[PDB]
DNA sequence: CAGGATGTATATATCTGACACGTGCCTGGAGACTAGGGAGTAATCCCCTTGGCGGTTAAAACGCGGGGGACAGCGCGTACGTG
DNA sequence: ACGTACGCGCTGTCCCCCGCGTTTTAACCGCCAAGGGGATTACTCCCTAGTCTCCAGGCACGTGTCAGATATATACATCCTG
């Protein structure tokens, strides 16, 4: 019998099993249930894919076909579904979002 | 080594709080920073110190900083 | 190293943009704060409810409490389709 | 006035 | 009555003297620059601190928590890019308190209050 | 003439800061918070039953949370030379929190 | 069903409160203003309050829960149950 | 042989032996040392003996002999260093440590 | 139907540094919950430390340095202070 | 309003150091098989929330003066930015 | 070095909130209950940890086109400044 990865199986691209063994090693708890990693596999998908996806535009709308740290930084403080998720947390070399208050402004 | 904390110049802070978003910055911030920024690298420090003197090597390196500011609440990423 | 797992999304959603190798940093350097942030939520909820094990349904409770709003609606969207398609073979 | 600590001392006596 | 002192006791200065103590038009109006110096800035994500004088401001530090510490040089980047950081967030909230105060100059009042008001003090 | 010696106004605020400092007892009205409460829960899941305490901890919470509000607020207020405080500085003391 | 009940903080129980704070003189609008806050955050601990007690499958929800919920936002409480 | 309790033989206050089982229960390591709980004890005993000894005399000073949460809030707000440790606890019970804005304050 | 506790340890340790004072339940909840918080950062801290430097097993050297990052100021210099005197006792008396 | 001067943005072309792909490799993961210990499943019971009842009074709502702070205006002179 | 915008101090104006009676109200207390659900055991079962064996996906290193950095040189863009 030809072995199958458990990430090719349930269909995803993150390693069920490399999540599953860090999962293991933790020491988070004695067990670790089968289907515990597949699924915490998937949530960590579709964090990336969403995150690379804002980016993904930054660079067509900023004519840069490769992502440098600021396609992030401008995909995160953009989006307020995410920024929460990410707020104390800084990225380097991100900058900030541009904004001046409206008092400044002459 | 004496005094460096004199070496963050004025037009460095000065060119900190333009990307900030200030207009007009008073003359007694330029030494005012100064006193925030020092106390804030006494708390990084001291924590990046202290992981590194545990671990018994003698160099501080990233892995170590990244984790003091990671207690400090200030989350670093890049770095590892 | 999550950046060759990375990179198999990126080329999924965008196939012509690329990454520069410091933003696989920024990932490899978030995923893992994600990773740890849910795992060690989940390890604490099984200690308060007495249970020993970690299971499919820890990991899903523990994400509502961290992703805001939008988040939490999609992101168990699809992890139920994991462990459905999993469980199906 | 009424309800006072006073703090009568403060620095570590181990 | 009451006599400082002299600190010093010589006529020379020790400077003649060997073993010395002392020996050994167009102008944009205020503001319109300023604006573009800030696009021309929040635009941008290279490091602002000097280098070089933010290097000897770490050891400086570590010095008295532990002797000869040797720091790589990746290790003062990650510092750097954090106390960076630190500041543009302090001085956007500073900013804030003085948009507040009806005043546009951020001052140390401003400072103080921004740092008291996140707890961080 | 007919004065009924009001005091001026100022010194019954200071008067009563000075009394509930000291004191500590539950301010926001017991029985009117839980409804509260039990409405809000009710929006999340329907049906559920507080356990009496559970009630009571979010009650010294939410007070503990306001009075952290109100003295942060107030120097929000006193920093621009005025003593009332108003709402354009609750909107500033959440927002250099960050917790908005 | 309970409807309309945010109004039942009373409006001197906001200043009761801003008392304690520290406040001498307060506005008008503060006291409107302030309900739209408290409302915010009990949403918040409430929600991560309900979210374990409905992970245990109990349908009440345990006066731990709500130590629990405000453990994980950031504001520690002592003395109710542990 | 004779049993003597491991919290007597470090002299300590609080239980060496109930944190020796507390850190393998709550899964923090794969393995605990020997010198972990006696450690442990100590420092929580000296802790639990530093927040008491302030809120006594901050009992003895309103008149009263029992300790209630408000000498507690009391014992932790004045100090400078345990307020810092405890930043962001909120005591039940508590009250407020008073304090008045000076500007406020009639003249 | 027993909840183990702390009650009575800490009412012994207020006995040793005031001889007279007692205190109320209401008030032990607290401490009974404060030091359910601080063995829960101490320790939650000296998890991480092993865990970094890829030692699996958590020891007291590990309890330093988690203290020397949680207490803040003084109460550094004092804990571990104590907290050696009593282990070098233990040790030495086994 | 009219118009020069300025700065950033924009285009074309020229290199590179750097990220994407190739290829070999070996170490972690997949197959396969239990074992007992954790987890689910059924009464049960009791104690503890929800719910109603009535007195009652502490407190919330309401009303009005006027006293003082909010705010707007203004004069200015100096501590700023700009070169 | 300089020139001028702004922080600030002063005056003046008025509205709006604090103070203090009245008048209405619903929190509170205490009291009774009912049944609901959280907390035991018994049982039984089935799922993951542990183990052994084989192999291919992830890693490290090599390299090789190539999109981005960089230099240079237009095209408007705002800014004053009459």
């Amino acid at each position: 019998a030809k072995a199958k990865t458990r990430s090719s199986r349930a269909g995803l691209q993150f390693p069920v099993g490399r999540v599953h063994r860090l999962l293991r090693k933790g020491n988070y708890a004695e067990r670790v249930g089968a289907g515990a990693p597949v699924y915490l596999a998937a949530v960590l998908e579709y964090l990336t894919a969403e995150i690379l996806e804002l980016a993904g535009n930054a660079a067509r709308d900023n004519k840069k076909t490769r992502i440098i740290p600021r396609h992030l930084q401008l995909a995160v403080r953009n989006d307020e579904e995410l920024n929460k998720l990410l707020g104390r947390v800084t990225i380097a070399q991100g900058g900030v979002l541009p904004n001046i208050q409206s008092v400044l402004l002459p | 080594l004496r005094d460096n904390i004199q070496g963050i110049t004025k037009p460095a802070i000065r060119r900190l709080a333009r990307r900030g978003g200030v207009k007009r910055i008073s003359g007694l911030i330029y030494e005012e920073t100064r006193g925030v920024l020092k106390v804030f690298l006494e708390n990084v420090i001291r924590d990046a110190v202290t992981y590194t003197e545990h671990a018994k090597r003698k160099t501080v390196t990233a892995m170590d900083v990244v984790y003091a500011l990671k207690r400090q609440g200030r989350t670093l990423y890049g770095f590892g | 190293s999550y950046a060759i797992y990375v990179y198999k999304v990126l080329k999924q959603v965008h196939p012509d943009t690329g990454i520069s190798s410091k933003a696989m940093s920024i990932m490899n350097s978030f995923v893992n704060d994600v990773f740890e942030r849910i795992a060690g939520e989940a390890s604490r909820l099984a200690h308060y409810n007495k249970r020993s094990t970690i299971t499919s349904r820890e990991i899903q409770t523990a994400v509502r409490l961290l992703l805001p709003g939008e988040l939490a609606k999609h992101a168990v969207s699809e992890g139920t389709k994991a462990v459905t398609k999993y469980t199906s073979a | 006035r009424r309800k006072i600590i006073t703090s009568e001392g403060i620095e570590r006596s181990f | 009555a009451r006599t400082k002192q002299t600190a010093r006791k010589s006529t020379g200065g020790k400077a003649p003297r060997k073993q010395l103590a002392t020996k050994a038009p167009h102008r944009y109006r205020p503001g319109t620059v300023a604006l573009r110096e800030i696009r021309r800035y929040q635009k941008s994500t290279e490091l602002l601190i000097r280098k070089l004088p933010f290097q000897r401001l770490v050891r400086e530090i570590a010095q008295d928590f532990k002797t000869d510490l040797r720091f790589q040089s990746s290790a003062v980047m990650a510092l750097q890019e954090a106390s960076e950081a630190y500041l543009v967030a302090l001085f956007e909230d500073t900013n804030l308190a003085a948009i507040h105060a009806k005043r546009v100059t951020i001052m140390p009042k401003d400072i103080q209050l921004a740092r008291r008001i996140r707890g961080e003090r």
